[PDB]
This record gives C-alpha cells, structure tokens and sequence, in this order.
RNA sequence: AAAUAUUGGCGAGAGACCGAUAGCGAACAAGUACAGUGAUGGAAAGAUGAAAAGAACUUUGAAAAGAGAGUGAAAAAGUACGUGAAAUUGUUGAAAGGGAAGGGCAUUUGAUCAGACAGGCCAGCAUCAGUUUUGGUGGCA
RNA sequence: GACGUAAGUCAAGGAUGCUGGCAUAAUGGUUAUAUGCCGCCCGUCUUGAAACACGGACCAAGGAGUCUAACGUCUAUGCGAGUGUUUGGGUGUAAAACCCAUACGCGUAAUGAAAGUGAACGUAGGUUGGGGCCUCGCAAGAGGUGCACAAUCGACCGAU
RNA sequence: ACUAAUCGAACCAUCUAGUAGCUGGUUCCUGCCGAAGUUUCCCUCAGGAUAGCAGAAGCUCGUAUCAGUUUUAUGAGGUA
RNA sequence: AAGCGUGUUACCUAUACUCUACCGUCAGGGUUGAUAUGAUGCCCUGACGAGUAGGCAGGCGUGGAGGUCAGUGACGAAGCCUAGACCGUAAGGUCGGGUCGAACGGCCUCUAGUGCAGAUCUUGGUGGUAGUAGCAAAUAUUCAAAUGAGAACUUUGAAG
C-alpha cells in the first residue's frame, strides 16, 4: 500500500527527508561490503567480530545427511507414544508390559538426558543415547535397545 | 445519496436558563439631580433647553417640564445622562405629579388629557418663577458653547 | 517565556488502549475500564494494562508454569489469571486441578486443564465471579526468552549474540572471537 | 429559524492565498506552505501575509454553522431530504448541483410539507 | 517420446494495464515523410453532424469573401469543424496612475451580495460580576 | 457563604432588567480604489543571500525514493512445541474459490577446528528487591506467598 | 597537420539507463516533538563508519532514584 | 540645547507580564441496575503552544478495484468560465449563473505510473523586444501604349 508510506508525506518538501547538506547520493561509502576492514572496520568489529580470517580445517565434499542424528531430550520421550495410549501406559507401570518406543521412525538419531521422565519402564529404542539419557531410563525401570 | 448522514443528530432539546443572581436595585441619581434644578438638555429635539425637573420616574427617567408656556418644552420624559444638572433651582412643592408615571407616558394631534395637564403643572411653575428676576428669560433661552468655553472648567 | 524543565506535550509512553481492531478484546477492554474505576481493587488496574499489551509483552504461559505457581504454600486453590494465552506442556506430567482464567488457550493445553478436573474461563467469566480479583494468581510468562533479545547490546566484551543468518565454522569465529586470530572480543 | 446559537465568531474571514499568486500566473492560490530557506513568509517577518495556524479554529459549538444557524446537508432526492425531518433546527438541506430541474420542485414542494429550510431553493427554477 | 524453454511465426482468450505529450517509434497512405556519401537516424499527425441534410437562392465585391436566406436538435457544430482552458490579443465597460507594480493590518468611498418579524440588525440607561485605570476623603502606627 | 428570630432574601460555583430606531444593503461579507504605518525575489548551496552568487521571459501538459530477492526492529493476525495448504495432487460455477498426502524449511540443544560429547544436589537452588493475591487489622500497618523483571552467588551441558 | 564543417585517435549502432565521495531538482495541508557541525578509526581532510545529539514505539513501576543548586564535613590542585 | 555631567518625577510602547475568551496538544479524572440508546462518546480540571535538517501523527485531493447508496443524469453527466454565495485553520468541499452534450458521484474498504514553480527540466504553444534591426556589393534607369480589378516590376515600342 503505497499510500500509507513517507514518501506520500514528504511531498511538498524539497528534500525529500534527506537532508539539505548530506544530499542523498549513489555509494556514498562504497557498495556492498566496501571497506570493511579500512572505513568500515569500528562497525564490523563491534557488531561482526569474527568476520575476517580463517579457523578450523576445511571439508571437500560435504554432505550433511552423514551428520544427521536429531537430538530428542527425555523429558519429551512420552510424546512419542499416541496420547491416547499414552495414560493408560502411566497408570499400571509394568515390567512386563513395557512401551516400546523406536526413536528412529519418529526421526531422532541421539537420545539426551534432560531428564525426570516418571518411574515407568519403557524400552527405548535409538542409534545413539548420551551416559545421562540411559541411567535415567534405567533408573525408571526401563533399558535401551541400539538400532541401526 | 450525496451525503451519506451525520451517524448522530445532536438534540434540538434547547436548555433552560442557569438561576440569575442580578437582583434589580434602585438607580442612586446624582447628587445635583433634586427635584426643582435647572437641567441643561444635551440631546433631543429639546437639545440646549432649560428645562425644570420635577420627579423621578419609575423607569430611571426623569419628568422635566421645562414650563411649556416659557421655552415650549411639555411634559416629557429626559435620561439622566443626557442633561447637565446646573445650580438654580425653583420649588417643587406646589405642583402635584403624582398623576405622572411609566404608563401615562406610553404610546398606545395631541391628546386634551396632556393639554390640560401641562397648564395645570405650569400655573404653579411659572407663579415660582416670577420670584427671583430673570428666570423666565433664562428658562427661554438655549444654552450653547461659546468660543474659549471649556465645560471641564465650566460651572452650570 | 517559560523556562520548561520537561518537555512540553510529552505523551505519557504507555498504551491507554490496545494497538488490536478485535472487536471482543475491545469490550473486555470496556468491561475492565469500568471495573478499574468502579472498584478500587488493584487486580483491575493491573488487568485493564494488561489487556493492551503486544504479543511481545504477553508471553504464552504454560501449563507447566501454572503447576508450579499453585506449588507455593497457601496457592493451590487460587484461580490462575493470564491475560494472554495458556499454552501446553508434554514436560509436566502431573497437572493439579484448578481454575485457569486467560485471553486464550491452546487446543492442547484447554484439553490438560479440563481433563486434571480444572475449568477454562474466559477473563468476562473471571470479572463476574472475581469482581475485585478475590484470591487470583496473576502469571506472566518469560519476556525476555525471546530469540530476538539475545541481540540487544551487541558489542565488545557483551556476551550477546551476533545478527547473523547462517551458522558454523567460516561465520564470524575467527579475527575478533579469538586470540590466535588477533584479538578476542 | 433555527436552534439558538453563540454569535458565529470567525477569526479569519480572508481567504488563506498562496506567496506569489498575485505575481505569477504559474502559482494558484490554493493554499501551501512556504518551504525555502529563506522566505520571508515562512520566517514570519512583519509585513507578510498571514500563514494557517490551529489558533485559528472556530469555536466547536459554531463550527459547520451557516449564518443561518443550520448545518449544511447536502441532498440529491427526496428519501436523502427525510434525513432532515427531525433535524429542522439543526439541519438546512441544500440540493446537489447535478439534480435535473423537474426534480428540484418534488424535493422543494417536499420539503416545505415537513418544514426543511433549503439553502438554494432558486436553482434551475423556470421563471 | 513425455514432463522443460519460447520478447519469432500462426490462431485464440483475457487484464484492478495505457488512453493520442499516454500506450510500441508508429490508433492515421509509419519504419512513412524527411536528414545523412554511408552505416544509420526518424517524426508530427485521431474526434463536424444521427444523417452532408456540406449552406439552393438574393445582394455587395475583380475575387477571396461579407450580409441575408436556408439545413440542422444545435452553425455557441461551416470540413480553419466535439468540448474549447492558459499564456498572449482586440473591443466594450469600470477604475487607478508625480522614477516600477504587486502585498499585510485597519477603515472611508463606490460597486455588488447572502439571510430574517411566525425575535433578525444597530444602539441607550440602570443594577451587578470579572479585570483594570484615574480621582476625593476618613481612621491609625 | 452572608443578612434576617424565622420565612426567606442576596452583589454568595460567570448578565440581567427596562427602552428606542431599523427590519434593509442599514450592520456585515466580497471586491476595486484611497489613506496611515509596515512589506527587498523566489528556489538553492552556504557561517552568512535582496545580493554585483546560481536557475527562472510566459503558459499548458508531462516530470523524480519505485518494484523485487534477502533481512533487522516494532506492530496486527492465526495457530502454538509447533508452525507453514497453493512444488505437486484433488476439485471447480475455471488463472478464482474449496480440499489434501509425503516431504521439506524454520523452531524444539548446545558446544568444539575436529574426532566428539551433550544440559535437575535441591520444591529446577540461595540472597536482595519486586506488582498482584491471601491473613489479621476502622485504618496506618504487620505477616505469608511472591509471576515478569533486575542484581548477585551457586548448580548443570560443551570447550580448555 | 589531414582523414566528408568531426582529429593529441573519425563516424555509426550496441554494451549502456556505464560509474560519479560532485552539481542541479526532488510535487498536498495541518498538529506535536526537534538537532548537528563534536569523539575515535579510515589512501582519511567535498566522503564514510563510530559515539553523541533527535524522533517514534513503548515497557516495569507510582514519588522513589534523584539534581548543570546550595549547606555542613572531609580531600585533591600549583593557576592569579 | 533639542549638547555634556548628574538628579527627581510624569509619560510612550513588544508576539514579554497579569486577567478573560476561543483553537489545539499534553496530562489527571468523571460518566452503565435506559450510561436519558454513539464509552475511539459526552463531560470536568490544570498546564502548555518558536523552529531549519529531521521524525511521527491526523487529515485533503487524483487514476483505477470490491461493496453499498434499488445514488445523479439528454427535463442535461463530465469538462470549462464566473473581483456571485456558503462550509473548513488548511489541503479542499459545496451551491448559483453561463457554455456544453453522455456519462458521473457520496460513503466503507482495496490499489497505485497518485498532487509541481523551479531541475540552462521535456514537448508544444505564446509574448515584450517590435512594426524594431534591417530588406545599402555586382554603374541604371526613363517615356508611352497594351493587358488587367489593380502595373515601379508583365508585354510591345522608344530611349539611355
Ligand atoms: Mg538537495
Ligand atoms: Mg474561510
Ligand atoms: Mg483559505
Ligand atoms: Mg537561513
Ligand atoms: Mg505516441
Ligand atoms: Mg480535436
Ligand atoms: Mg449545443
Ligand atoms: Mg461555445
Ligand atoms: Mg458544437
Ligand atoms: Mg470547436
Ligand atoms: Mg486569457
Ligand atoms: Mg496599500
Ligand atoms: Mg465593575
Ligand atoms: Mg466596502
Ligand atoms: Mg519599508
Ligand atoms: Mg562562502
Ligand atoms: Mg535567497
Ligand atoms: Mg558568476
Ligand atoms: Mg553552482
Ligand atoms: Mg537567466
Ligand atoms: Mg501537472
Ligand atoms: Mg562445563
Ligand atoms: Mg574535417
Ligand atoms: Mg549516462
Ligand atoms: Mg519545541
Ligand atoms: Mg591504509
Ligand atoms: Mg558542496
Ligand atoms: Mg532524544
Ligand atoms: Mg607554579
Ligand atoms: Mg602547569
Ligand atoms: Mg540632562
Ligand atoms: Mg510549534
Ligand atoms: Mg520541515
Ligand atoms: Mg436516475
Ligand atoms: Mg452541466
Ligand atoms: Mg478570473
Ligand atoms: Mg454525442
Ligand atoms: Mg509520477
Ligand atoms: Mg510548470
Ligand atoms: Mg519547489
Ligand atoms: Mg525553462
Ligand atoms: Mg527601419
């Protein structure tokens, strides 16, 4: 809608908000990233430190789905089971009769351990679990089972 | 339509009056305004006549009948602010003026009532005037302001 | 000539009505203006500012949050006061019963409430059974939670986080961010 | 007649005329506001013409008023003028200008049955 | 082979597009008229009226044409044609004018103009209220 | 508030009463002129413009912060630990509207150059404030609880 | 010097709406607030970034924290 | 002294100060068991108002789009002219009269190729200058008749 915009209120006015002596000009300071390290150098290393170097080791030909293992915390492993399902697993917290939950098919490669899932055994089913992640499984009742 | 509406009317419902705390008083005349003075007519078809003053009207006005058979001002009503009361006087107590008020002056040739009542108010008016010398003559003549004449400086 | 200490004509800064065309927002802004003035309970003063509020400054209150906040001693039988939206949480797996009144509630966190034996009010129904805000619990939630005040204050020695669009090795973590590439912060 | 009403106080009845109308063809006096560095006009020195100022605003219970006391409402058919017929005191319909002359005497004779004042009763009237 | 592209060609259907200084350079005998040795460059230019019904005839003039008459709803539509702005111009009318003119505030004069008797315009006096100004006189320290 | 024995009255939270002329160009408006005083040509750059700085003989029409990819802050809206139908498919009154699967993007985890590892001692901590609410109080106030947020000291995760 | 009125590198079309820290212009009204020509860095001195000054959006609260001021007490200074 | 030094009064007058009104802005408040139906309304109270660059807000106008006014119009739309009238502080809106001949408005919203005095701006048109500069190199013309409305300039004859 360019009838609520400034330049329908900046008409009548010479300058069109952009000053009388700056004179609103093409690259004043240079296109683009232009002097970055000489007359932009204050700017980039207040807000940019960082920006200029190298670090770290290079990667020919990376490809990203070698590093696919999507991280799922425990206080969030319930959600896994259906909700319907999923009280009348709480209730009656069986040993023989534990959930099993394959991570995999929900789309997580690593279980984390952000912890205090309640006391019901539950076999989970993942690649990858971190040292915290199984105690606290184990320490429900539960275990972890490795897939690939 | 050309106008759409105002979306609301204001109310032709029109207010009463706030109570008026302004209590009609009597005007206080100046002091130099008695009944008898010589009152010098500033404005009017009368304008410069001596003129004696007889009451205080009910509507703050002042009855003068500068004696009609003198100068042939009647019986008539004058503003206050609109005469210059001088020094002379004559006696008042020997004319009944009573009869004279707001109505007998309102509208509605000359009316016999008047006639007749201006020789009765006159003929004790004029039988005063004749004892000190030289009324009669001031009365009939009209004031005007000389050449050198300052009224701010003047005394009537 | 007057010499001004203030600024003349200063507006006051704050929003004395909401920025939102929503129609029933702007008749709980009315219900709640006359109980502001008609009640000098300060839980209605405290709502009718409330009610004006962007999306930034009425943060989503979870379900989780409202469990802890009828924890403390004494606070488990107040009705829980949002004037925003009540949102769900998978976390808690325990949810006490309780009345919740708030502007609004998740599909998933109105369901939790109702099921634990709770009510979802809205904040009229609060107004007519808590006219001066008898035994209430007003929550906010985490304001300053939010992804764009980790950018505020950027600068040396600051610890904020840099505007940048694409993360990793390559990206702002080299001359400036660490001492064997000049200097550090 | 209308509602009584405080005496209509204008506070400008000149009209507001462009810098420089009454020297260039070029310029129209439609009103706009002088915005050089230098002007005199802008500047305020004494001897110039006058600029629009809020100061000069009517008073609110006069404003929109005609000498005759109405607010002006302007119809083009006789469904508009019903508008008015509880608002003759505060109201005077005036006819839109692209009404055809048999229509002025339906709105006209109309108007005179519910006591509506028109402001231009004499408008494409055949005399 | 298809799914892909398509400011060319052919045929279609459309638009919150432009509306004759716009939209293609070109709404029209436009890549025309015209310029350049040449490569090239390159316009301006739409609208009487429903229908020419495009003014027979008379008169003045060498004629162009004018004045009539007429056609037409209209000639305040006459192919110099829909409307017909401005700059600029003629006539008439009004006014002012000792080396500019034009402007602001106020009023005189002239011209012109709107509205209202079921109170409108302009005033005078008295008693008060608010704010001031200028006198007279009293009682005290 | 005052005066008055009351009744009431008053100059006490803002003007009333009486009277006259006219009822139209009379007042008023507009406009032209006259008179008194005042008034240098706009725009622009500039410390400074009426400038012996620049553009402007006049008039009409045209004529200059737009659209797009990506993004910051703020606001509105929908939904909300999710969210985004419109690449596609279905459908259609056919470039519309309506409906939908699987993905994918961003978010829900960080950190390290990387191999990697990966977030509760505790009522998800302690202290100091902290609106609101609760209790006792006519109230002042005292006590309890204290979300957001602010400071601080800790705990936890990655690196060293 | 001349090379079609063109010569210290012809003319024509295109790239091309070439770039310009430089010059000019930048079109309606009213209301409210309202500056800077200084700090640091820059092949920087007719330009930028940076801090400052300004507006807007507000937010948490509701008389505190305060303050281009004084007083009392207690320090510092090396100008007249 | 209508000069100089000094002293005492009176007087003059700024957009300054006091008071009042009115406009706007800001702030603090009142107002719901019909608020005598409009709560972004009505109202009470106090203070304040300079402004380039610049910011923000509320409005005015233009082309076109969705909806509505079963809106205006060949009994006259639009446009144009109008020292005629009215409303608005203003951008502007409205009405009367003249010309004209076919379409065009109000309001709620959408949209933008949306507002001109300048750019030695573009195109077009038009002025003052001004009936002015000028129409002066190349020796040179003249008389009569004819033609013709009209002959310095055509034709013929005669001369030079
Ligand atoms: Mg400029
Ligand atoms: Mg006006
Ligand atoms: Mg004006
Ligand atoms: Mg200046
Ligand atoms: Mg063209
Ligand atoms: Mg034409
Ligand atoms: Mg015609
Ligand atoms: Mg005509
Ligand atoms: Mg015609
Ligand atoms: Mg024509
Ligand atoms: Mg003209
Ligand atoms: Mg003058
Ligand atoms: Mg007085
Ligand atoms: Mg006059
Ligand atoms: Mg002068
Ligand atoms: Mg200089
Ligand atoms: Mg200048
Ligand atoms: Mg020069
Ligand atoms: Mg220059
Ligand atoms: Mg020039
Ligand atoms: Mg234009
Ligand atoms: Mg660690
Ligand atoms: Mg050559
Ligand atoms: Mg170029
Ligand atoms: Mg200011
Ligand atoms: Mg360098
Ligand atoms: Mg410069
Ligand atoms: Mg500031
Ligand atoms: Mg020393
Ligand atoms: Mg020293
Ligand atoms: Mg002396
Ligand atoms: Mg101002
Ligand atoms: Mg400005
Ligand atoms: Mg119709
Ligand atoms: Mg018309
Ligand atoms: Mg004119
Ligand atoms: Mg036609
Ligand atoms: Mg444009
Ligand atoms: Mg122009
Ligand atoms: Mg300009
Ligand atoms: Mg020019
Ligand atoms: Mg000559």
């Amino acid at each position: 809608p360019s009838r609520f915009t400034k330049t329908r209120k900046h008409r009548g006015h010479v300058s069109a908000g952009k000053g009388r002596i700056g004179k609103h000009r093409k690259h004043p300071g240079g296109r683009g990233m232009a002097g970055g390290q000489h007359h932009h150098r204050i700017n980039m290393d207040k807000y940019h430190p960082g920006y200029f170097g190298k670090v770290g080791m290079r990667y020919f030909h990376k490809q990203q789905a070698h590093f696919w293992k999507p991280v799922l915390n425990l206080d969030k492993l319930w959600t896994l089971i259906p909700e319907d399902k999923r009280d009348q697993y709480l209730k009656s917290a069986s040993k023989e009769t534990a959930p099993v939950i394959d991570t995999l098919a929900a789309g997580y490669g690593k279980i984390l351990g952000k912890g205090r899932i309640p006391n019901v055994p539950v076999i989970v089913k993942a690649r990858f679990v971190s040292k915290l992640a199984e105690e606290k499984i184990r320490a429900a009742g539960g275990v972890v089972e490795l897939i690939a | 339509s050309a106008q759409k509406a105002p979306k609301w009317y204001p109310s032709e419902d029109v207010a009463a009056l706030k109570k008026t705390r302004k209590a009609a008083r009597p005007q206080k005349l100046r002091a130099s305004l008695v009944p008898g003075t010589v009152l010098i007519l500033l404005a009017g078809r009368f304008r410069g006549k001596r003129v004696v003053y007889l009451k205080h009207l009910e509507d703050n006005t002042l009855l003068i009948s500068g004696p009609f058979k003198v100068n042939g001002v009647p019986l008539r009503r004058v503003n206050a602010r609109y005469v210059i009361a001088t020094s002379t006087k004559v006696s008042v107590e020997g004319v009944n003026v009573e009869k004279f008020n707001v109505e007998y002056f309102a509208k509605e040739e000359i009316k016999a009532e008047r006639v007749e009542d201006q020789k009765v108010v006159d003929k004790a008016l004029i039988a005063e005037i004749k004892k000190t010398p030289l009324l009669k003559q001031y009365l009939s003549a009209s004031f005007s302001l000389k050449n050198g004449d300052k009224p701010h400086m003047l005394k009537f | 000539g007057i010499d001004h200490t203030s600024k003349q004509h200063k507006r006051s800064g704050h929003r004395t009505a909401p920025k939102s065309d929503n129609v029933y927002l702007k008749l709980l802004v009315k219900l709640y203006t006359f109980l502001a003035r008609r009640t000098d309970a300060p839980f209605n003063k405290v709502v009718l500012k409330a009610l004006f509020l962007s999306k930034i400054n009425r943060p989503p209150v979870s379900v989780s949050r409202i469990a802890r906040a009828l924890k403390q001693e004494g606070a488990a039988n107040k009705t829980v006061v949002v004037v925003g939206t009540v949102t769900d949480d998978a976390r808690i797996f325990e949810f006490p019963k309780t009345t919740v009144a708030a502007l609004r509630f998740t599909a998933g966190a109105r369901a939790k409430i109702v099921k634990a034996g709770g009510e979802c009010i809205t904040l009229d129904q609060l107004a007519v059974r808590a006219p001066k805000g008898q035994n209430t619990l007003i929550l906010r939630g985490p304001r300053n939670s939010r992804e764009a005040v980790r950018h505020f204050g950027m600068g040396p020695h600051k610890g904020k986080a840099p505007r940048i669009l694409s993360t990793g090795r390559k990206f702002e973590r080299a001359r400036g961010r660490r001492r064997s590439k000049g200097f550090k912060v | 007649a209308s509602l009584p009403h405080p005496k209509i106080v204008k506070k400008h009845t000149k009209k507001f005329k462009r810098h420089h109308s009454d020297r260039y063809h070029r310029v129209a006096e439609n009103w706009r506001k002088q915005k050089g560095i230098d002007s005199v006009v802008r500047r305020r020195f004494r001897g110039n013409i006058s600029q629009p100022k809020i100061g000069y605003g009517s008073n609110k219970k006069t404003k929109f008023l005609s000498p005759s006391g109405h607010k002006t409402f302007l119809v083009a058919n006789v469904k508009d003028l019903e508008t008015l017929t509880m608002h003759t005191k505060t109201y005077a319909a005036e006819i839109a200008h692209n009404i055809s002359a048999k229509n002025r005497v339906v709105i006209l004779a109309r108007a005179k049955a519910l006591g509506i004042k028109v402001t231009n009763p004499k408008g494409r009237l055949a005399l």
